[PDB]
């Protein structure tokens, strides 16, 4: 009987398939608004008349009305207006797809009952230099960072940290000379400090360089708190030994438990966010401290979520989303 | 549509 | 001309 | 003194003048940020080292640190990235106007002490669906309305409610002909309930024809409230949209003082958005009925503060800005 | 083809 509406995409079926799964074994609705469809192929009405809102969805599939969902479930929309390149004049289509993004990403911020994400949430989380800062105050160790256009700046940076990787907050591709070219995270080198000047043109965010014992990922729906690791170090030492030879169980994350306090303090970082889901990135170097690297708002979590017993995190996601397990509640009055 | 009155912060 | 991360593009 | 930062733009003194000549008779320091002139002719650092936070904007003339502001007024952010297309090759060009917004973007979002407008905020804002939702639930008066991409909605509201005018949600110019083209507020032909097949390209906003005794602008900066009204129904251009007949209506409006209940809701907007400005756009009908059509969370308003004496409203803006006025306090931990 | 908003357009 309630009704959860679902953000996603067409290629995306596979992730929100356990979800919905253990959605329908709850006894809730599952309501899949598919985003690259609109407004192609959905149709999508706000109406207020009468002192009384109705809001309906029509789809290929099924026809339903959404002014009274239980909650929604917004997964971050990156390819909306899937074939209105085609159908449009070049002239209109910048602006058709203005208002159509604008459209749709009002809608959602409209939903006044519980939401699992929400465009204007998304924007915030967009902000890394935020995220530091917070996890910062909260009493995360986050590495010596200086996001920059100043190449005297950066170069100083550099000198002083001396092992200092940079990354761009937003990522880079090109297909030349016969093949597809990715910027990566990578030291600054003797080679690259030759280049800073360029820094002018477009900023960078340097750190300094965390040496890897271990790599977690963490993924948080409501206060359920899944951590994977990769420990690069014990992988490194079973390549010596030779009882370990086929066994690569060092390319995959495995479930672990984190300390308490750090436990503690991402809770806290969802709660100063008042967000009910997160990706969390840390490194734990050598010396056994943790470094908080980001965390992402629409991270993916399928890949680990396989990882666990019959898709534990998946259940995690149903279970918030029908109000079967503790919120943040983000309910507009 | 119209920016006599330029209300948004963005441009 | 080129921005700083162009010079961290590397093979795929 | 405490250090104000206003984020602005080069071609924006006629906005922020006589807020600076307040905020200096005030006994604070103003640093403004021109975002054209980043990242070309500025410099923005932002560095986390030894346990500490720097932030660093540095001009030609001039370095000001900005971890110890007391306040940052997002007023406007025109033409970032401005001289960049000249400098970078075209394979860049995309990528680093991404990353160069991210950058100040989440610079402005990471402010921690007070601000007066946020990326994350007027972002949230941009969605007029949630404007009018929760104005209906305050219980401001709103017309009849319908944002669809599905005609026969669209033509069953056009039936049911007899004069409708047809609206964007986003502004944009089409250029033809080297001649900018926009779109107003249009009544719709009711015999033209052809052609509403375009509307499954691109959706669109319907709302009833308010009869317009007259047209009013409120202006609301904390707890201050300048009402301002206009009489639109004398030009026969301005007649549907008086943004039409915008520069000869400039110097018309005249200051107005609303009932007191139309007063307490638009403070009790701003509440439950949780911000201290915004611009109100309403209708009288000649029936003395006040209809909500919009809050702009940046909107202008130094051509209604020159209609005032010594500009009120630019000196109730440095007020707050200085915390000498109360405060929807916005702070960040 | 045009979107419906095209109808709507004039010169500023
Ligand atoms: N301060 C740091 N010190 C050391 N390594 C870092 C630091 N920040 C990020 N990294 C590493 O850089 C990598 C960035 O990943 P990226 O280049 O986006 O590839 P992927 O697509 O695998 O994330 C991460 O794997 C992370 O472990
Ligand atoms: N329902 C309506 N009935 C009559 N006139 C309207 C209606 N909605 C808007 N208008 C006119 O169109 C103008 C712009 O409306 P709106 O789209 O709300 O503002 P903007 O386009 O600046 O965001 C208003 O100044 C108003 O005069």
């Amino acid at each position: 009987m309630n009704k959860i509406l679902i953000i996603t995409h067409t290629a995306d079926n596979f992730s929100i398939d356990k979800v919905t799964e253990y959605i329908d074994k709850n006894g809730c609705e599952v309501i899949r608004f598919n985003v690259d469809e609109y407004p192609l192929k959905n149709k999508l009405s706000t109406t207020f008349q009468d002192g009384k809102w109705t809001t309906t969805l029509e789809t290929p599939e099924k026809k339903n009305s959404l002014e009274d969902i239980s909650t929604v479930w917004y997964r971050r929309a990156y390819n909306i207006g899937h074939g209105i390149k085609e159908e449009l004049d070049a002239k209109f289509y910048g602006a058709a797809m203005g208002e159509i993004r604008n459209t749709l990403f009002g809608f959602l911020e409209s939903i006044d009952a519980y939401s699992l994400g929400k465009p204007s949430v998304y924007r915030r989380l967009d902000s890394k230099e935020e995220q530091l800062k917070i996890a910062d105050k909260i009493g995360f160790k986050i590495p010596a960072t200086c996001v920059t256009n100043n190449p005297e700046e950066a170069k100083r940076f550099i000198v002083k940290h001396r092992d200092v990787v940079a990354k761009m907050q937003t990522g880079f591709a090109i297909y030349e000379d016969g093949v597809e070219n990715v910027v990566f995270t990578n030291v600054v080198n003797e080679d690259k400090l030759e280049e800073l000047d360029t820094l002018l043109y477009c900023p960078m965010q340097f750190q300094k360089k965390i040496e890897k014992k271990k790599e977690l990922r963490i993924t948080v729906v409501g206060r359920d708190v899944y951590a994977f690791e990769i420990d690069s170090q014990q992988s490194e030492a079973a390549k010596t030994d030779w009882r370990k030879d086929g066994i690569n169980l060092i390319d995959k994350w495995i479930p672990t438990e984190l300390p308490q306090d750090i436990e503690f303090m991402i809770l806290e970082l969802l709660d100063v966010y008042h967000v009910d889901y997160g990706a969390i990135d840390m490194i734990v170097s050598p010396e056994d401290e943790y470094y908080f690297i980001e965390i992402n708002a629409a991270g993916e979590f399928f890949w680990l979520d396989n990882l666990t017993e019959e898709n534990r995190i998946s259940k995690s996601i149903a279970d918030l989303l029908c109000d079967k397990a503790p919120r943040r509640d983000n309910r507009v009055l | 549509t119209l920016k006599y009155p330029s209300d948004s912060d963005e441009g | 001309k080129e921005p700083f991360f162009a010079a961290f593009l590397e093979k795929q």
